[PDB]
């Protein structure tokens, strides 16, 4: 049976030296962007604070979490599992497994 | 119209894209060359009924209508058969608003997969600017 993950990392955590590691974030939608084959929902969990990048990309990501951005709203409290990834411009996202959605606003 | 590489980076210097929003002129001509090969006609179509339009390849869900596509909101209040043009006015501007948007060119899934983090100067190097 499924259940949410327990948050792992606060969004201030998430570090370009955590590439490579699996981390559940949680908190609300900062922001949404739709550019087609790449979307992303930024998360906070703090007032004035971080607002980590967790990017969706066709043939990468798994079809059922493009199901589950299409309900995502700003506001709505989620619980995101990724893979911290660091940018390659070297400055940090996730790129996730799992988006379990709280509660909309 | 295909364009050659040194010719799309003097267009697009000419059309304010060097330094926008950080991004310098290398950015942009890698970007157009690994989403639409230099070609402004451009056009594929995704299996979620949208379509990428032109030299940037922008999506037809939120940034340009073309009138066929579910939920658009036509951001860049433009038909996306005007970012087909062999001018790259209309591209540019809404590509600006895009990259604008909050998450700077990460918008572009070919800039992300081959230009982020590389030598993007290389792609205007030896060209008369």
């Amino acid at each position: 049976g499924s259940v949410y993950p327990k948050k792992t990392h606060w969004t201030a955590e998430i570090t370009p030296n955590l590439h490579g590691t699996e981390v559940v974030v949680a908190g609300w939608v900062a922001s949404l962007g739709d550019y087609g084959r790449v979307k992303i929902v930024k998360v906070s969990d703090r007032e004035g604070g971080a607002a980590v990048s967790v990017y969706l990309e066709y043939g990468k990501t798994p079809d059922h979490l493009f199901k589950v951005f299409a309900e995502l709203s700003r506001e709505d409290v989620v619980v995101i599992k990724g893979i911290v990834e660091a940018s390659k411009a070297a400055g940090v996202e996730i790129f996730p497994s799992e988006i379990w959605i709280l509660n909309k606003a | 119209k295909v364009f050659g590489r040194c010719e799309l980076a003097a267009a697009m210097k000419r059309h304010g894209l060097d330094n926008y929003r950080g991004y310098s002129l290398g950015n942009w001509v890698c970007a157009a060359k690994f989403e639409s090969n230099f070609n402004t006609q451009a056009t594929n179509r995704n299996t979620d009924g949208s379509t990428d339009y032109g030299i940037l390849q922008i999506n037809s869900r939120w940034w340009c209508n073309d009138g066929r596509t579910p939920g658009s909101r036509n951001l860049c209040n433009i038909p996306c058969s005007a970012l087909l043009s062999s001018d790259i006015t209309a591209s540019v501007n809404c590509a600006k608003k895009i990259v604008s948007d909050g998450n700077g060119m990460n918008a572009w899934v070919a800039w992300r997969n081959r230009c982020k983090g590389t030598d993007v100067q290389a792609w205007i190097r030896g060209c008369r600017l």
